[PDB]
């Protein structure tokens, strides 16, 4: 990727997560838990959709016959036509293969950005209550029950109501 | 060369009369005269194929 979180520090994907594209997986006292993040996943899907809506259902122009498959046209004009057509085919073949590489390069980096945007946003919610190991994880330094986890997800985490507790364990 | 039993050939020529203009044929032989003229009804598309409709 370009933002290094699709191959950089998230080592691998989660084949079990079919809820969405990006999501949370926590661990705490009550146990394990996995959920997907809608606001991010839909932000990339709405973007791929833009590309598809741009390449598909184009209303191409109307063209007519200048050749004849049954009664071949005159030679000198038949070559100017064969030649011209062969040239345009070069352009479109080039335009087609280049456009996909441009788009496929963009989509692959575009998804990174959505991962890094999620990651670097959750980190700000946990201002000084947690530290990031660097594997795509957040080591939380207070009791975070399954309600506290869901607090993070829908962005209700009040960093203040855990800070003094968290800062204590942070330095000892 | 023989085609449909005839070694003669007819050469078909054509022009397009504009409205209110006049076409005139002088001929003392070897003429295949038109009986009816032809007008275009609209727009369409022609193709060449050998498959079912
Ligand atoms: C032009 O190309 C067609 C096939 O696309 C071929 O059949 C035809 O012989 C060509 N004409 C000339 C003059 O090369
Ligand atoms: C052709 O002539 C007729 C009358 O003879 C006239 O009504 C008509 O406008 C003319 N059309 C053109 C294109 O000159």
């Amino acid at each position: 990727g370009l933002f290094g979180a699709i191959a950089g520090f998230i080592e691998n994907g989660w084949e079990g997560l079919i809820d969405g594209w990006y999501g949370f997986r926590h661990q705490n006292a009550q146990g394990e838990g996995t959920a997907a993040d809608y606001k991010s996943t839909q932000s990339a899907i709405d973007q791929i959709t833009g590309k598809l809506n741009r390449l598909i259902e184009k209303t191409n122009q109307q063209f007519e016959l200048i050749d004849n498959e049954f009664n071949e046209v005159e030679k000198q004009i038949g070559n100017v036509i064969n030649w011209t057509r062969d040239s345009i085919t070069e352009v479109w073949s080039y335009n087609a293969e280049l456009l996909v590489a441009m788009e496929n390069q963009h989509t692959i980096d575009l998804a990174d950005s959505e991962m890094d945007k999620l990651y670097e946003r959750v980190k700000r919610q946990l201002r000084e209550n947690a530290e990031e190991d660097g594997t795509g994880c957040f080591e939380i330094f207070h009791k975070c029950d399954d309600d506290c986890m869901a607090s993070i997800r829908n962005n209700t985490y009040d960093h203040s109501k855990y800070r003094e507790e968290a800062m204590q364990n942070r330095i000892q | 060369p023989q085609v449909n039993g005839l070694s003669g050939r007819i050469d078909f020529h054509w022009l397009m009369l504009n409205p209110n203009d006049t076409v005139t044929f002088s001929f003392n032989g070897a003429f295949i005269a038109p009986d009816r003229a032809s007008f275009l009804r609209g727009k369409s598309m022609g193709i060449q194929s050998g498959v079912q409709v």
